[PDB]
């Protein structure tokens, strides 16, 4: 009788709120969902990031793709990477045709490490270069 | 004084949500600013409106809102029911417990079908879905932010629906013929009203309120009319016989066209998980699902009509 | 007999696996257990972010909640930010001291807006700026 | 030929483990390649070897090594028991239930424990933990890769007690005098195994095992002398009195006090998420209450020991 309605009021309220972070935990980290983070191994240990989405991986996305790759694929307490975003600037923030051949990225990195530095200070011909 | 008190409102069983509400409602007029500030306040208004301007937009506020509703429509529903409810039955003459127990019930959705309904119908008024306009209800989907009634409208009803489908839960007695399809339509009504409301396809829910209130409010006045001695109950159903039908099933054939045809090309349908807008390939099937389910509801709340309606007049 | 057996079986392995998404996840993102990130509000809608740790808020540690931030306090489906990410050289890649005067920071960012883009650019006197 | 069979196989309860794992074994064998590409290979070896040096890692291959396991200690503990402890139980004319069955069950203790004791002595010896030396248990904290043998027996004990534990979940009959601080004894085995090997802290476990065993294994003995004839079996009460004595209680006072004073003062002593080394300021409570409850229940033996000491000696 009562004990009914109170494990169905929590029921309730548990999956209104699994409803709830399901919007925000979605929309606080979307880099995830629309871009796919594609890397091209150079010589070494020095890859070039970038993204592939449709319109919703908009500069932001890539970014922030580029950034979670970057801080998650390599580990800086073995050695330490030294890295380079390079930004295209010839595109609007929402660039990518929502089709299938998408075109030039937004975002494209030159991530490395210190071993070959010189690789990588050589591949970022003018951009800053951050190291962690 | 003590245990008459008990007695006193074992008999009557709104005098303790009505001591609540009033002293919510003192303590809220007689703090002096009634302003958003307060706490009071984000129980006792809707809240959230952007700037200064007449769109408000959705929170936890709302949740307390809708708990303090609950709160008021129980004591409503006991007040009205047995207070006025009660002692009309029991004027008429009509003199029983199967009937007036049932009267009694079908009064008191004929009190609140007559100002939901209306109070709906008012609300879409005042907008751009006039006449249900499908193009409308997607045009400009995300909506973060509905207007002042019409979120009150949509927070009235998820407060009053709650409730009941608590009511129910809590165990009142017997169903009988029903629960189960009945049940279906609790459960269901809530979900579309949290759903719709929360992932903002608010002007999707308001045209069904539409629907089932006009609808619901004739079939109650029948089944209230027939209770009692008849007379010409018979020509209220002929007009729930087409209420029903023209809103329903009509009605909602529309939207639920409307849905697959044209949540497609109308408005934005890329998923764009970032802006918040979900209408796209995925929540298509969803939509149509859960509008699909309601349409099976009432074909099968139209078999049970038609069977009355060939058996009655054939027997 | 068996039922209570296959019960405790799946709260162990329940309670493993939950064990081992702490770790996972935890290290994954850690910069939020150990960075705390201090905005300093500029004139106008212009906020200067840094982080503020113990010795395990590294540069990279700096780096991604700086990014966090930047990424997560800005809507740029509203109006566009433009902010540049500045790094303090004369710094070690791990250099907060554990106490509480911890220091100069290894990552300083200028986030802006763009109604007042010209004065993010100027505050960023060489540095390059991104857009989103 | 068929119930014949179960009827067989109802007898004997080592035979379906004996096929399972004989099975893997073949396909595992005769496959040709016993490299790290199988699959068998998962399950039938310990995994994560680091290069070609003799350090392991740690995964998910490692709860499939322990299910496997299982299988295999099942299987040996029926086989044995059955096939050799109750032939030589029965040879020895000893014969009744309450101490026969207890006799069987002891029997098998001193026979892991045998194996076991031996095995995890061993195992410190060939390393910087000689006779329990705490500097070194953290020297080196977080250890994200023991050795071959350490890293065997760390499973091959995990294999070994959740299957007891297991078993006495899965209700076996009776307890009695018991089962409640021999519960406290399994359950809290298993979450140090766990928690140690899983956290880094397994040169902590490694000591505690040494404790454990070679009490037991005494224990075992003297339980199963006395229940057969005595002539001596009080000498192996003096004995485990003394091994008790100083293995669990010094052992263990030491190592609870190596907590305090050297987690703080050894190794690295900041949180750092990152680097995964958790032996800070947090952890520190927790490795404290754990073994302050292995050493609330071993003093709570130790009264049950005591009091049979005074006792026996003197009635
Ligand atoms: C990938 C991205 C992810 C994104 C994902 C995106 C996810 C996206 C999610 C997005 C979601 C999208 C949002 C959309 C959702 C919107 C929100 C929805 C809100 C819903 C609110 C709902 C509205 C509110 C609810 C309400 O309002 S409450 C619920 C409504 N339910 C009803 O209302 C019940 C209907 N029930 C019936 O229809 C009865 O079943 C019924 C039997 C037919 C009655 O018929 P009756 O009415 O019984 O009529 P009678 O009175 O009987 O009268 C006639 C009497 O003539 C009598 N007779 C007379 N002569 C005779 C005679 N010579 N011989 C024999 N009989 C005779 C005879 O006796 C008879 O009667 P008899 O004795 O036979 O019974
Ligand atoms: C913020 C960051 C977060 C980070 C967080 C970081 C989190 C960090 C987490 C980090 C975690 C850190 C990791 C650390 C954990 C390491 C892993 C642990 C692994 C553990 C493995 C454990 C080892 C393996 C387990 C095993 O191995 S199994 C469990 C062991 N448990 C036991 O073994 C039971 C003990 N039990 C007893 O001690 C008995 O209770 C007992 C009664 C005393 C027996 O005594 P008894 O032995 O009974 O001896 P008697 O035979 O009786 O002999 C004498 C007989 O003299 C008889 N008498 C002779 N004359 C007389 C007479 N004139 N009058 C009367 N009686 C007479 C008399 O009858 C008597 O006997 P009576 O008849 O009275 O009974
Ligand atoms: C089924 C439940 C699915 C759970 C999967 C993820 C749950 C928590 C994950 C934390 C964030 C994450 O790992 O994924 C993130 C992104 O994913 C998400 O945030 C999804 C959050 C879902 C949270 C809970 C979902 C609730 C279920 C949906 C509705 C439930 C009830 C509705 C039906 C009646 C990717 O992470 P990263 O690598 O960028 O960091
Ligand atoms: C109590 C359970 C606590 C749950 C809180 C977080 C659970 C999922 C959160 C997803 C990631 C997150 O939100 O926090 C993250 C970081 O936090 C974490 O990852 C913590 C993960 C914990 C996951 C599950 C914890 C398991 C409980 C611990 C052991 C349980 C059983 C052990 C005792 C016997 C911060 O996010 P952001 O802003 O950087 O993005």
């Amino acid at each position: 009788k009562i004990f009914n309605l109170f494990r169905v009021c929590f029921i309730s309220l548990l999956l209104i709120a699994a409803v709830e972070y399901f919007k925000y935990g979605t929309r606080i980290n979307y880099e995830w969902f629309h871009c796919t983070p594609i890397k091209e191994p150079q010589s070494g240990s020095v890859i070039k990031l970038w993204a592939r989405g449709g319109p919703s991986c908009d500069k932001r996305g890539e970014y922030k793709t580029i950034v979670k790759r970057i801080t998650r694929d390599y580990e800086p307490n073995d050695e330490h990477l030294s890295f380079c975003i390079i930004e295209n600037d010839n595109v609007p923030p929402v660039h990518y045709p929502i089709h299938e051949d998408k075109g030039e990225p937004g975002y494209v990195a030159y991530v490395g490490y210190d071993t070959d530095s010189e690789l990588v200070q050589e591949l970022c011909a003018d951009s800053t270069i951050y190291h962690m | 004084i003590w245990f008459s008190f008990r007695e006193i409102s074992y008999r009557h069983a709104w005098i303790a949500p009505l001591m609540i509400l009033i002293a919510v409602y003192s303590a809220y007029f007689t703090s002096g600013n009634t302003t958003k500030t307060n706490v009071l306040h984000r129980f006792v208004a809707v809240s959230y409106q952007i700037g200064d301007t007449n769109a408000y937009g959705k929170g936890i506020n709302d949740l307390c809102f809708v708990f303090y509703y609950m709160i008021f429509f129980t004591f409503l529903r006991e007040f009205l029911m047995d207070v006025v409810i009660r002692p009309f039955a029991i004027r008429l003459h009509v003199t029983s417990k199967h009937r007036i127990k049932r009267i009694m019930e079908q009064m008191y959705a004929i009190f609140y079908t007559g100002v939901s309904g209306p109070f709906g119908i008012y609300c879409m008024y005042h907008s751009d879905l006039w006449f249900f306009n499908t193009k409308a209800m997607y045009r400009t989907y995300p909506d973060f932010t509905n207007p002042f009634l019409f979120k009150v409208f949509y927070l009235g009803q998820a407060a009053f629906w709650a409730q009941q489908a608590c009511i129910l839960v809590l165990q009142l007695e017997k169903p009988r013929k029903d629960h189960n399809e009945l049940t279906f339509h609790h459960i269901v009504t809530l979900l579309l009203i949290w759903s719709s409301y929360v992932f903002h396809f608010t002007k999707m829910g308001l045209p069904i309120y539409i629907t089932m209130d006009v609808s619901d409010f004739l079939l109650s006045f029948s089944k209230t009319l027939n209770y009692l001695d008849s007379g010409l109950a018979f020509f209220s159903f002929a007009i729930f016989v087409v209420a029903w039908i023209y809103l329903r099933h009509y009605i909602n054939l529309k939207i639920l066209w409307s849905v697959l045809t044209q949540f497609r090309t109308e408005g934005n349908y890329v998923l764009n998980f970032a802006t918040q807008q979900y209408k796209c390939w995925i929540s298509l099937p969803i939509v149509f699902v859960l509008i699909g389910a309601l349409q099976l509801v009432n074909l099968y709340w139209l078999f049970l009509i038609f069977r009355v309606l060939y058996r009655i007049l054939w027997r």
